[PDB]
């Protein structure tokens, strides 16, 4: 049925740039925007950007403005995302959400993938 | 930004109230409020979507409302596995939203 | 654009055309007649004018080029006297600027090309500065000596007949007789008024037509071998006066030789998708439609006031075809007035509309276990659609109260969506060609008509008859006779 499969874990140096996929199966692929987001460990939760399969057109959150970038590929079923330049204080773990609307941002994410975990540190 | 209470508590049976306050223009602009349940580990729910309208799946005794600038949700019936926290999401403004910190659910059980 | 221009402009030179310019009024074999026949020609003893374009010029200098545009009243007389291919063809048009679809005949050293497009002229035909969409092609031979030719244009109908004869004994147009046969019966349908010349010193006559009353002398084959012409004097007018000086059915028609080009839209691979239909025009062929129906793949073959079996002895003057794919069950969408969003966001069908709609199954042609994504259709506009209007702009559409400046964001939402397309489904979601026919004549000379029969012809048995048209009951027998190659019949 209605499913997404995120990749695996991920460590990584400072000054180093990571990248991770967001697979669906089920549905017919374009006409659902694509959120992010962002869980930090211990803290709360925050919003992170959309973006749409059908257009390509993008947006962000307004600090993370600089060094994150995020594609989608409508021809195996996927969408990437690209965050650059890591301080070590950015470990956490990050969601990709599906929207429920048709050609529409509406925001009720569900379903939710399973999460990656990324570690940065200057070992 | 915005906020809610951070402790709450509960005894089996009986109903409480968990609420979220919102912001000049964060929740009292427009009504999109949602409501997610996180359990530990696993990944969020959808509790409650738009102003109230729910899934197929989750029961009615979940509810809620938008008194102007802040919002609800009221447990009338509780089975004890419902122990995890909670999250209210609102459209900010100019294709940006934002979270709440969350609130802990305790029962006496 | 070239400025070659010299102003010279000396206009009076008229030398004598007589007894010059009879032609073969109509495609019949008499012998030995005297036939008289109220139509267009060249008065006898008349002025023609005589234009000298090209000259050397006095010492130290040869330069003047003065070709203008003339008059077309109701026809032309044109000869040309050249000891080498220098003139080489003519472009005729009302303002010859984007106005009226002008026409250009020319020819190479072995080929000649007739076109009928909407040219832009410059100034002294490397002769036009652009072409568009339009209408005619033809491909054939090519056309001392001299060769005369004469124009005639009535009833959307271009004439133009020929005749090549040797002389060399002075550049005066010789006394003597020769007829002209005809050559060339081109349907076009625009209206001319004024022509020009066009050559790669050049001297041509130019005269013009009249109505006149000839009379004519057949001889023993077939060959007008003598004129006179009425009302110029009183002895010509009377000579004028005086004119002197069944068992079965049989039906024979033509081979079938150009065959209609409908083996390219009903075949071939990269159709459309349902918002950027195609349009194919299609003229000047034989159609036959009985292979369609019988195909037996279609699964929908509706019509609207043509009746099927009874349109093939039936001639349009234009037929265009559109196609497209669209999902299963909107097939019942392409009709006259009615929406379902695709009969009025993409494509949009006219009330009094005379065609013809055609719809395959292609399950096991566009499948894909991922999904196409190729195919793309209109959800979003403002504004219902008129017949046939095409839309191919990726406009953002407003759905809000603040302008968003071309950005897809909270109110602004993007106007197309893809069909997702896969082998699992079932009918109704399954793609479906269509290929649309539409049918139109209007005050224009027919090209596309059906194919017509014949029927073993017998002679020895006195029967009915029908020869292209030439109806009647007789028996029928071999001759001896032969008539010239290109006349019909003869009366
Ligand atoms: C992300 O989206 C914002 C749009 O914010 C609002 O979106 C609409 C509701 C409309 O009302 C906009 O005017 C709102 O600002 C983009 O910000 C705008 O971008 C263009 C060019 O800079 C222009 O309309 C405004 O100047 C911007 N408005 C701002 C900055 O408040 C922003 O560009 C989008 N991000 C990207 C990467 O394109
Ligand atoms: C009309 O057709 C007949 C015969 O039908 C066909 O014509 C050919 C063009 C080709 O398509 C073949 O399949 C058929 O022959 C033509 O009659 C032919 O005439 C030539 C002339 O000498 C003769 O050699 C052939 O034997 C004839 N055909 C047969 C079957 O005997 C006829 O010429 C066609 N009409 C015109 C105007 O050419
Ligand atoms: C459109 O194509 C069909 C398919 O036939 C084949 O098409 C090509 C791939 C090529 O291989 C052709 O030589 C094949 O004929 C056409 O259907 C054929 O029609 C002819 C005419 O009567 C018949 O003899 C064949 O048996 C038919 N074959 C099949 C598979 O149906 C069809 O005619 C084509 N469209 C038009 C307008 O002619
Ligand atoms: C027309 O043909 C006749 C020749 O038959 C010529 O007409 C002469 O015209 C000039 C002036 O126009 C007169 O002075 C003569 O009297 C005319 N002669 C005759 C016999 O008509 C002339 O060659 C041609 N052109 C014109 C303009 O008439
Ligand atoms: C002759 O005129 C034609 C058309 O004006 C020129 O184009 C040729 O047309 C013939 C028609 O059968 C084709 O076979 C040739 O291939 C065409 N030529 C080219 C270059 O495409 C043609 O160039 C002219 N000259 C000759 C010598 O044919
Ligand atoms: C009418 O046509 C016939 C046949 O085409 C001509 O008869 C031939 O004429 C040529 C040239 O005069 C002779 O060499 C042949 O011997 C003739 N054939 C026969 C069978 O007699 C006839 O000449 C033509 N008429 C005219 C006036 O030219």
């Amino acid at each position: 049925q209605v499913q997404l499969v995120q990749s695996g874990a991920e460590v990584k140096k400072p000054g180093a740039s990571v990248k991770v996929s967001c697979r669906a199966s089920g549905y017919t692929f374009t006409g659902y925007y694509i959120h992010w987001v962002r869980q930090a460990p211990g803290q709360g939760l925050e919003w992170m950007g959309w973006s749409s399969p059908i257009s390509g057109a993008t947006n962000y959150t307004q600090k993370f403005q600089g060094r994150v970038t995020l594609t989608t590929d409508t021809s195996i079923n996927t969408a990437y995302m690209e965050l650059s330049r890591l301080r070590p204080d950015d470990t956490a773990v990050y969601y990709c959400a599906r929207d429920i609307a048709f050609a529409i941002v509406t925001g009720s994410l569900d379903p939710w993938g399973q999460g990656t975990l990324v570690t940065v540190s200057s070992a | 930004v915005l906020t809610q209470p951070p402790s709450a508590s509960g005894s089996p049976g009986q109903s409480v109230t968990i609420s979220c306050t919102g912001t000049s223009n964060d929740v009292g602009g427009y009504n999109y409020v949602s409501w997610y349940q996180h359990h530990p580990g696993k990944a969020p729910k959808l509790m409650i979507y738009e102003v109230t309208k729910r899934p197929s799946g989750v029961p009615d005794r979940f509810s809620g409302s938008k008194s102007g600038n802040t919002a609800s949700l009221t447990v009338s019936g509780l089975q004890a596995e419902d122990e995890a926290d909670y999250y209210c999401n609102s459209y900010a403004g100019s294709n940006n939203w934002v979270f709440g910190g969350g609130t802990k659910l305790t029962v006496l059980g | 654009c070239v400025n070659l221009t010299t102003r010279t402009q000396l206009p009076p030179a008229y030398t004598n055309s007589f007894t010059r310019g009879v032609y073969y009024p109509d495609k019949v074999f008499r012998s030995s007649v005297l036939h008289s026949t109220q139509d267009l020609f060249l008065p006898f003893f008349s002025n023609v004018t005589w234009f000298h374009a090209i000259h050397v010029s006095g010492t130290n200098g040869t330069k003047r080029f003065d070709n203008p545009v003339l008059p077309f009243n109701d026809g032309v007389y044109f000869a040309s006297t050249e000891k080498s291919n220098i003139i080489r063809g003519w472009i005729f048009g009302t303002t010859l600027d984007s106005k009226t679809q002008s026409l250009l005949i020319v020819n190479n050293a072995t080929n000649v090309v007739i076109k009928v497009c909407e040219f832009q002229f410059c100034n002294d035909p490397r002769v036009y500065s652009s072409a568009n969409n339009c209408t005619f092609e033809y491909v054939s031979q090519p056309f001392k000596n001299l060769r005369e030719f004469v124009f005639k244009n009535i009833d959307g109908y271009f004439k133009i007949y020929s005749k090549h004869t040797p002389i060399n004994l002075v550049r005066d147009l010789p006394q003597g007789f020769s007829a002209l046969e005809p050559l060339v019966d081109l349907p076009i349908g625009i209206n001319i008024t004024r022509f020009q010349t066009l050559l790669a010193a050049a001297a041509y006559y130019v005269g013009y037509l009249q109505p006149r009353t000839f009379l004519l002398k057949y001889n023993e084959n077939g060959t007008i071998t003598d004129a006179v012409d009425c009302a110029l004097d009183p002895l010509s007018e009377t000579k004028c006066t005086l004119k002197s000086f069944p068992t079965e059915s049989i039906v024979r028609f033509p081979n079938i030789t150009n065959l209609c080009p409908f083996g390219e839209v009903f075949n071939a691979t990269r159709f459309a998708s349902v918002y950027a239909w195609n349009r194919k025009r299609i003229s000047n062929c034989v159609a036959d439609y009985s292979v369609l129906y019988n195909s037996a793949s279609f699964s929908t073959f509706k019509c609207y006031g043509v009746s099927p079996t009874k349109l093939n002895d039936l001639c349009f003057t234009n037929v265009y075809a559109d196609s497209f794919v669209i999902r299963g069950d909107e097939v019942r969408q392409i009709a006259p007035g009615q929406t379902g969003k695709i009969a009025d966001y993409n494509y949009k069908l006219p009330d009094d509309f005379t065609g013809c709609v055609i719809a395959w199954n292609s399950n096991n042609l566009d499948s894909k276990v991922g999904g196409n994504y190729n195919y793309l259709y209109r959800l979003f506009r403002k504004s219902n659609l008129k017949p046939f209007e095409r839309d191919i702009s990726t406009e953002i559409y407003q759905a809000g109260s603040t302008p968003c400046n071309g950005v897809e964001g909270f109110n602004c939402y993007f106007p197309l969506q893809s069909y997702g397309f896969q082998p699992t489904n079932g009918v109704g979601y399954q793609p479906y060609r269509v290929v649309v026919l539409s049918f139109e004549l209007l005050h224009a000379p027919a090209t596309v008509c059906g194919p017509k029969k014949s029927t073993n012809l017998v002679k020895n048995k006195c029967v009915n008859f029908n020869f292209n048209g030439l109806t009647g009951t007789g028996v029928l027998t071999e001759s001896n006779k032969k008539f010239l190659p290109f006349q019909q019949f003869g009366r």
